[PDB]
């Protein structure tokens, strides 16, 4: 309607399509159901939920006068969205750790076909996400805010009541420290170590081999650059929304809303906050070669 | 002199071919066209073994269909319980590259072999409780491909040196030898009567040897590639062979020729193991296509397909009582079908 | 020495293989079909059986 | 507004 | 669940614990195959690595990881059957005598046959061109010319990107690089990338030999991991 909803809809559609094809490949193509791949598909699920929980959340924030799903509606929606975001971040950092352990320490490969271990790890990650989301779920609620420009009230979600603004702030900070600082730092260090190891391997592997080793060298350099750009995209996508939420929590302006140009900014952040969800599948699509083959096959 | 012997050999070959073609009045197919069809045999996996570590290469059933010895390429012989799926004994082999294993008819001893050229006969009923090397016989100039027990004192072993050998476990020496193959012997199946046994080698032919007499009674040259698997027919009068050509051939000892060739265009992968059922109608054969095929011994049509595994099926065997079929593949997992 | 030895060995092998009693393929096929028809009543999978016995 | 002034994601 | 079933379950659990420990100890070790004609100095290579038996196992340790090298140089020449068991292994060290130009063609044929093998199509081959000192002495003496056995050597120029070691005569360097490029091209043919060859120059007194195998195995395992994790 405002020339921006179309871009958000297209992003959500492409992300849903990517994640759906990814899960369909993981299920149908059993050959790709190895030990680590579980984690990968887990992320997709999270992403799916996020996307499946992103359509309504925004659909009610824009092109609407006030909240629609009600009190329990906002409760469950915020709970599931925060759980999906936490699961996504945790699975991303776990995949980074696994790639680090496999590339930097290739001789320490764990036992294969141990699907039970990865399943228990994913279950623990999901449980930790749900536990860390329970606070906002129990404290979230729909409240009315006044608008002096309109001289009327409008209902909207709030992770905490206005009477405990400070509390909210603290939570927000914690969320940041738990969703941006430590995850970004660990992913960055792991990807840097992986890229350094890949470069040292490309330098160590025989380069004189006639058109047989240079191909692997180029592939290793390409995947190293991809891994290095992954963390950059993750940061550029999760910094805008984090700063937006920090501003909203530190301000917590009640009975008044600054309806300035800020609108575009926040929604822009949202788009970026979702771009990463679409980058994770395609990222993998860029890593391997036969992966693209069976992806286009199932697609 | 050499020319005379060459001419005599050629004349004998021609005479054998003529005598074999003369008796071919009718093929097994023409006579088996009037019998009712076997139909589709949809088998299902009842048990799944998850204990093996490396590629499961060899397995064999004992007198009882409960115990099942299975050999892995990590140097491990596991005695599974087909009923409860429990593990009975675990024998760490001194040689990791094991390619054969057998369960004695008395259920007390188990043998094996491989690239080490030494056959290790173990005892399971030791009073000490743990498994111990009862005997370690050597003498073969090649790798051991298949082993089978004739009794609690004698054991036949086929080696890659193109010759088989029947050993006395008590004496620990070659009770007798069997030479004549021009290629490495890959499989050996004992007849139900225990009097004779057929063996196939890399050469496009198989030979039927006698236990009491150290000589071959019949030789079959109806092959195109290396015969990898061989199984005696339950009646002991015929036997099925399977080579890399992906075509199972049923040779009858009484007719001394191929009766029915089980082949298909879409099947190109070689054969690794073959087995028969209690009745013999269902002829099972493992292929390199990550699955097994069960054909009709009479109709020759494909009766069923077992595609549960995800890697080359390296061994397969039906129980003596006819209740299930074990299949070990390189995926380190053994599946029991019924 | 060795060449003539193996030649004579192969000649004797082919001789003892040719002087073997043979029969028509029809009788062997009939005997095999009779064995199959007689043992079908105890075949593992040719005939269905209840899970109580399995 | 509900685009306005709170809540993560 | 009678007492006999209790004892059976206890025995099964004990055997499962033992098998898990054995699986850990096994996956902690790296298996390797060793191949080479009788003329090759594979025996000397085995004797240097001090860091009717148809199979010969040698266990050693490098960089705190264990390597078990298995040699089958005590069996028939035909190897289209027993070589299948050595699939899925870390690497196959192929030893060739680069000094003997006569047996060089047979070594090339054997390497081509092993590389194009169906079951070993996804396994790398560590090519150790042993006996480099003898090759250097021979090519310097000038008594035996490679052109007599390989006409392409006369029209083969030294690679521009080569890295001649200090003190190496131009003829020796060119000869060794040509012999290496021979195997490199034999391996590149029919190779889609699933497996590659690792050529290296060794001698009968070369001490820095186990490190080459260590690096080759580390690279192979890293590439296999990248393949498994869908990273490449």
């Amino acid at each position: 309607l405002c020339a921006i909803y179309i871009t958000y809809a297209v992003i959500i559609s492409v992300g849903i399509l990517g994640n759906a094809i990814l899960i369909k490949v993981f299920f149908k193509t059993k050959s790709m159901q190895t030990v680590p791949n579980i984690f990968i598909t887990s992320l997709a699920f999270g992403d799916l939920l996020l996307l499946l929980t992103c359509v309504p959340v925004d659909a009610t924030h824009y092109l609407a006068e006030g909240w629609l799903f009600g009190r329990i509606g906002c409760k469950v929606l915020s709970f599931i969205r925060l759980t999906s975001v936490g699961v996504s971040v945790f699975t991303l950092t776990i995949l980074s750790a696994d790639r680090y352990k496999a590339v930097v320490k290739p001789l320490e490969r764990q036992p294969s076909n141990a699907i039970l271990k990865t399943c228990v790890k994913a279950g623990c990650v999901w449980i930790v996400s749900m536990i860390f989301a329970l606070p906002e779920a129990i404290f979230s609620n729909v409240y009315t805010f006044r608008d002096p420009n309109k001289n009327m009230t409008f209902e909207s979600c709030t992770s905490y009541p206005v009477s405990k603004k400070l509390l909210q702030e603290i939570h927000s900070l914690l969320c940041f420290l738990v969703f941006y600082i430590i995850p970004l730092s660990i992913i960055s260090v792991y990807y840097s170590l992986i890229a350094r190891t890949l470069y040292k391997s490309t330098l160590n592997i025989p380069t004189e081999e006639q058109s047989h080793a240079r191909k692997q060298i180029e592939s290793r350099k390409r995947i190293a650059r991809t891994v290095l750009v992954l963390v950059a995209l993750f940061a550029l996508c999760w910094l805008p929304n984090h700063l937006l939420y920090l501003y909203h929590s530190f301000t917590s302006q009640t009975y008044v809303d600054p309806s300035a140009m800020h609108f575009i900014f926040t929604i822009f952040s949202r788009v970026l906050a979702f771009s990463n969800s679409c980058v994770n599948p395609f990222a993998l699509y860029w890593l391997s070669k036969s992966f693209q083959k069976h992806f286009k096959a199932q697609l | 002199e050499l020319d005379q012997l060459r001419q005599e050999a050629e004349q004998l070959k021609n005479q054998i071919r003529d005598a074999r073609k003369a008796c071919a009045d009718a093929t097994l197919s023409q006579i088996t066209n009037n019998i009712d069809p076997v139909g589709r045999i949809q088998m299902r996996t009842r048990r799944t073994l998850r204990g093996h570590l490396a590629k499961i290469y060899a397995m064999h059933w004992g007198t009882d269909s409960r115990l099942l010895v299975s050999a892995s390429q990590d140097g491990k012989l596991i005695i599974w319980d087909s009923y409860t799926t429990n593990k009975v004994h675990a024998i760490p082999l001194r040689s990791s590259w094991v390619m054969t294993c057998a369960y004695a008819p008395s259920g007390n001893y188990v043998a094996c072999g491989g690239l080490d050229n030494i056959c290790s006969i173990y005892n399971l009923k030791t009073r000490e409780g743990n498994v111990r090397v009862s005997r370690e016989l050597a003498g073969h100039t090649g790798y051991l491909s298949c082993c089978r027990f004739l009794d609690d004192n004698q054991i036949v072993t086929s080696s890659g040196d193109t010759t088989c050998a029947l050993w006395d476990i008590e004496t620990g020496q070659q009770t007798t030898t069997f030479t004549g193959h021009t290629g490495d012997v890959m499989s050996l199946s004992l007849a139900p009567d225990t009097r004779l046994f057929v063996s196939g080698a890399c050469d496009a032919s198989a030979k039927l040897w006698d236990v009491r007499e150290g000589m071959c009674r019949q030789t079959f040259t109806g092959h195109e590639s290396d015969i990898n698997a061989i199984c005696f027919f339950p009646n002991g009068n015929a036997f099925a062979t399977g080579s890399d050509d992906a075509t199972c051939r049923l040779f009858d000892l009484r007719a001394d020729q191929e009766l029915m060739t089980y082949s298909h265009d879409n099947i190109i992968c070689g054969i690794t193991s073959v087995s028969f059922s209690k009745s013999g109608r269902l002829l099972l054969a493992g292929y390199d296509d990550f699955n097994c095929n069960v054909w009709d011994a009479l109709k020759a049509d494909r009766a069923g397909v077992l595609a549960g595994h995800d890697n080359r099926v390296s061994c397969l065997g039906v129980t003596d009582d006819g209740m299930a079929v074990a299949t070990g593949s390189w995926d380190s997992f053994l599946k029991i079908w019924n | 020495t060795a060449s003539i030895a193996q030649a004579r060995k192969l000649v004797e092998q082919l001789k003892m293989e040719a002087n073997i009693d043979r029969i028509k393929v029809s009788k062997a096929a009939a005997d095999l079909m009779a064995y199959c028809e007689a043992h079908a009543k105890e075949d593992p999978l040719l005939t269905p059986v209840p899970a109580s016995e399995n | 507004x509900q685009w306005a002034v709170x809540h993560f994601l | 669940l009678s007492a006999e079933d209790k004892a059976a379950v206890e025995r099964s659990k004990m055997i499962e614990k033992q098998l898990q420990k054995d699986k850990q100890v096994y996956r902690r070790t790296l298996r390797l195959l060793l191949l080479g004609a009788d003329n090759s100095g594979k025996s000397t290579i085995v004797k240097q690595m001090r860091i009717t038996s148809g199979i010969f196992e040698t266990k050693f340790q490098v960089d705190k990881v264990n390597f078990h090298m298995f040699d089958v140089g005590a069996q028939r020449d035909e190897r289209r059957k027993w070589i299948q068991c050595f699939n899925d292994v870390t690497a196959i060290i192929f030893v060739v005598d680069s000094s003997d130009y006569n047996r060089l063609q047979e070594a090339l044929n054997d390497f081509k046959s092993i590389w194009n093998n169906r079951w070993l199509r996804t396994i790398s081959v560590i090519l150790f061109l042993n006996k480099q000192d003898l090759l250097a002495e021979k090519v310097l003496a000038g008594k035996s010319k490679i052109e007599d056995y390989f006409p392409e050597f006369a029209r083969y120029t030294t690679p521009e990107d080569a890295t001649p070691e200090p003190g190496e005569d131009p003829r020796v360097t060119r000869a060794k690089y040509f012999i290496r490029k021979e195997f490199v091209d034999i391996s590149t043919a029919s190779g889609d990338g699933r497996h590659i060859c690792y050529p290296h120059f060794t001698c009968s007194v070369d001490t820095e030999n186990a490190r080459r195998i260590f690096n080759d195995c580390k690279d192979i395992i890293l590439q296999m991991n990248l393949r498994e994790y869908n990273l490449v």
